[PDB]
């Protein structure tokens, strides 16, 4: 099997990641000291694209847990994963950069970087094949979304022909009080058009809307979230995890997802999702494609999908799935676009995640997350037009023409969405 | 691991340093010697008092202070009535005064003496291994207090690039005033320090006065002693635990958006004579007749709120106060994420001069909060500038110490240009 190295930056990737990790471990039937105990043969199959074989089977995850400060370490070795996970693998700063992009961007992140850079290749050079990287991280921090994109553009720059996967988390006024970081999401979104193939947009505000309206807790915690977000990825990655008829192996993904090199910002969904219960096909697809129930602050009414990977995990009748999706997509032809036929690819696996009987997992490339570029962006001119907290990146040696580029290349993008949105089949 | 040098410029630098200082050591328990009964047992820094205080080999607590000022007499004053708990070599002092000129201050006779002082300086950071930065007391009226401040500040901002320093400013009063120019010397060092300062509590004399008048005429002892108060209640928490606006980047970042726009606004409740709730004392604080600062605050629109509370205050309250608060239509944000009151409670009781001006209260909560009032204080003090300026009046003063004549119009640029960027932040 190919092996993917998981590079986690930030302590919101952190905690993601580790609560990512605990599920899926629970998933796979894999315990605390890395031995195999679960009961189906397809959990050690495909093992290898996340968990390294150590001695004495030990499956250990080659995950590459960077941050800027030695507390969120501490949490993550106080936590039940933390003595599952490689000790070697752990990189830590002295000084956090608190919410400053270009103080993670061009000197912390700068002065780290050769020490995740030697972690890498040293990951990289036991590789027989090297699969890809990813990446999960938050666009509005300090040091997660600036060394996440210094970390793109060296990977980027030393392996041209490796796929760049990235969890990026978009910021939110509704959860975050930090006010700078509608800077920080411009400028790693503009890093991440120019220098990375795949963006798996998850949305605060859509999460603290799910959290609001469906699971009716008003205190957004981060806990519920990080629950979610955990849920939402494992549910993604059985496609990656398991074997069946669509494998999306990374590159595979992207080439069946992505049709332009700029237009690469997907929209994860999760349909059965309860907090800390009859399942059925039709009720899952229905609540599949709705606005409530997706992780990015978008309207699907107003956008059309461009591809969308829907996978199934439990068990179900797949006769039953392929004709609800069948007339899910007939019955909402003006949705998708039809210069792109056959765009709903479908998969059913038969572990469901624990705690769910059955479960329903959706990717798509909705040309309504431009208005989440719109909003970020927006955000960003409001900010921009008064020079907020201008004075502190700007005398890191950031040219503020970089935030000019910065608003003109996601201008740029939300024109060509809108374009490409217009034009019909 | 952390370092806080006190610099002290002019008669009330040095005054309501000592005052400060002596306050300091009645909270946190120190001796007047410079000893400690209960926290000399480890020997060692960094117990929650590093920032100010230094332990030499003796065991004494001698703060990291430097009180300068170009009259010998203060200093004299604070070395007989304190002279063990002060060393001798970080007083400097002054032959002759600058005599209410910023320029006589900047140019000839702070000259002559900028760079003993900085040596000092250098003397007294070479102690410090983790230091962030000076706390700048000055007064805007005074000559050695604007011109010896501005000419500090442009040699801080040359030698210590890398440090972020503060300000505490006195606005001057009419009254209490022994000048006439201090609209000239506070435009001059407003100009001059704009560039080299990151947060300025400028408090003016009157609301103090005022304050004293109507609550506990007063003189310049009992102005100190409410003035001492509020700075250390102001920096309470830099000395104390954990909670919020601990270190000098928390405080520029906390209330100060702007390069320019570095003027916070204290206000105070608890001011009895020598019971109290929490939502009238937090209301209080939003009167405009108890600021530190004689402006209105209704006509402006906020920016930051840092609600520090001292004593036994249960946070369950505090925000039921908050939201009592908010529902009055008085408070106007402004419209790019203003956040809120971001309130950190310190649960030592603060500690009164016995038998001094101020009783011992159990309840007491500060306001540091941004706003553009400020802009009102500015456009009075360039009124008087403007209007001492037409016929150019008491001009020869300062042309005759090196300063040129095009000096006032710049700062009369200078001050156009903050009170169009105080505007342009009013006006959406
Ligand atoms: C327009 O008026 C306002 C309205 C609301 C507010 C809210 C107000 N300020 C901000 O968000 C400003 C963020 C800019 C960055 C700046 C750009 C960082 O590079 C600075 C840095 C920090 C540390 C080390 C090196 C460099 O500061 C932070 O992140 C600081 C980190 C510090 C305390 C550890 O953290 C916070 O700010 C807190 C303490 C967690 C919360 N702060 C707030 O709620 C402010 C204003 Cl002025
Ligand atoms: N609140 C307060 N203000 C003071 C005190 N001493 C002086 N001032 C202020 O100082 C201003 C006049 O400046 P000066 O009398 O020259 O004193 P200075 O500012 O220290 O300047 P120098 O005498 O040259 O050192 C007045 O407007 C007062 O407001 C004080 O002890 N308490
Ligand atoms: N969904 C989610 N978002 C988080 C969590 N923790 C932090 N964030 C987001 O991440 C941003 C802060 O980035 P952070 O990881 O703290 O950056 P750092 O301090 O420089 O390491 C904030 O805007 C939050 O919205 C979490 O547990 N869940």
């Amino acid at each position: 099997m190919r092996e993917i190295v998981h590079l986690q930056i930030g302590q919101c990737g952190n905690q993601i990641g580790a609560k990512f990790w605990e599920v899926i471990s629970d998933e796979h039937g894999i315990d605390i000291a890395g031995n195999y105990c679960g009961n189906a043969s397809l959990q050690l199959e495909r093992i290898n694209v996340y968990f390294n074989e150590a001695y004495s089977h030990k499956y250990v995850p080659r995950s590459i847990l960077v941050d800027l400060e030695p507390g969120t370490m501490d949490s993550v070795r106080s936590s039940k994963i933390g003595p599952l996970f490689r000790p070697d693998n752990f990189i830590h700063g002295n000084s956090g950069a608190g919410n400053n992009w270009a103080k993670g961007h061009y000197t912390e992140g700068a002065e780290l970087i050769e020490n995740v850079m030697d972690v890498v290749r040293n990951e990289c050079e036991s590789c027989d094949c090297l699969q890809g990287f990813q990446l999960i991280h938050s666009l509005g921090g300090g040091t997660g979304s600036g060394m996440g994109t210094l970390l793109i553009n060296k990977i980027r720059e030393e392996y041209p022909d490796r796929i760049m996967n990235t969890f990026s988390v978009v910021p939110s006024p509704k959860v975050s009080d930090t006010v700078v970081e509608p800077y920080n999401a411009i400028l790693s979104i503009h890093q991440l058009i120019e220098n990375t193939d795949e963006t798996f947009c998850i949305d605060n505000e859509a999460l603290y809307d799910i959290c609001f309206r469906t699971l009716k807790l008003t205190n957004p915690t981060y806990g519920d979230l990080n629950h979610l977000v955990s849920l939402t990825m494992s549910g993604v990655t059985t496609s990656l995890r398991f074997p069946g008829q669509l494998n999306a192996d990374l590159r595979k993904l992207a080439v069946n997802m992505v049709p332009f090199p700029r237009l690469h910002f997907f929209m994860p969904g999760f349909a059965p999702l309860t907090a800390r219960r009859a399942l059925s096909v039709p009720e899952l697809t229905q609540q599949m494609f709705d606005a409530r129930n997706m992780m990015a602050a978008c309207d699907p009414r107003r956008g059309r999908y461009l591809t969308v990977a829907c996978i199934f995990r439990g068990r179900m009748s797949t006769r039953e799935v392929d004709e609800q999706l069948l007339s899910v997509q007939t019955k909402n032809s003006s949705y998708f676009v039809e210069w792109i036929p056959n765009n709903v690819k479908v998969a059913v696996c038969d572990i469901p995640p624990r705690g769910l009987k059955m479960a329903a997992t959706f990717i798509g490339n909705n040309t309504a997350i431009q208005e989440l570029f719109i909003r970020v962006s927006e955000q960003f001119s409001a900010m921009f037009r008064r020079k907020a907290f201008l004075h502190w990146y700007t005398g890191e040696g950031m040219d503020e023409m970089e935030f000019s580029e910065a608003e003109g290349n996601t201008n740029d993008l939300v024109s060509e969405y809108q374009q490409y949105q217009d034009a019909t089949a | 691991m952390r370092e806080c040098i006190s610099i002290h410029v002019g008669q009330a630098g040095v005054q309501i340093g000592n005052a400060c200082w002596e306050l300091y050591c009645l909270e946190h328990g120190i001796q007047p010697d410079g000893q400690m009964p209960s926290d000399k047992t480890i020997g060692g820094g960094d117990d929650s008092f590093n920032t100010f205080f230094s332990e030499t080999g003796a065991g004494k607590h001698v703060p990291r202070a430097v009180f300068v000022d170009l009259e010998p007499t203060v200093i004299d004053e604070v070395r007989t009535g304190y002279r063990q708990l002060f060393h001798p070599e970080q007083l400097i002092t002054g032959k002759e005064d600058a005599a209410n000129n910023y320029a006589r201050g900047h140019y000839t006779i702070g000259k002559e003496i900028i760079d003993l002082v900085l040596d000092r300086i250098r003397k007294l950071a070479d102690q410090c291994t983790g230091l962030q930065g000076f706390l700048v007391f000055h007064s805007f009226g005074g000559g050695t207090g604007s011109g010896f401040t501005s000419l500090l500040m442009e040699r801080l901002s040359v030698d210590y690039g890398k440090k972020s320093k503060l300000e505490f400013s006195i606005y001057p009063a009419p009254q209490v005033s022994t000048a006439v120019v201090e609209p000239y010397n506070s435009i001059l060092t407003t100009h001059t320090t704009l560039e080299h300062s990151d947060c300025a509590f400028m408090v003016d004399n009157e609301a103090i006065y005022d304050i004293c008048r109507r609550n506990l005429r007063p003189t310049y002892t009992n102005l100190n002693r409410l003035i001492g108060q509020i700075v250390s209640s102001i920096t309470a928490s830099l000395r104390f635990d954990g909670a919020l606006n601990v270190d000098l980047t928390e405080f520029q970042t906390n209330l100060v958006p702007y390069p320019r726009i570095h003027f916070p606004l204290a206000t105070y409740a608890p001011v009895i004579s020598a019971q109290l709730s929490v939502a009238e004392i937090t209301n209080a604080c939003f009167e405009p007749a108890n600021q530190m600062v004689k402006c209105d605050p209704r006509h402006g629109k906020y920016m930051a709120c840092c609600l520090l509370y001292r004593g036994d205050v249960v946070p369950k309250d505090v925000n039921a106060a908050i939201a009592t608060i908010k529902t009055k239509r008085t408070i106007q944000f402004v419209d790019w994420c203003p956040t809120g009151f971001k309130v950190g409670i310190n649960y030592q009781p603060p500690t009164v001069v016995p038998g001094g001006d101020l009783a011992k209260v159990q309840r007491a909560v500060c306001m540091l909060s941004n706003t553009t009032a400020i802009a009102e204080a500015w456009a009075r003090l360039d009124h008087k500038f403007d209007l001492m300026y037409a016929k150019r009046a008491f001009v020869h003063w300062y042309v005759g110490e090196g300063m040129e004549e095009g000096e006032f119009s710049e700062a009369r640029e200078d001050m156009a240009a903050l009170e169009k960027d105080y505007e342009e932040v009013g006006v959406d």
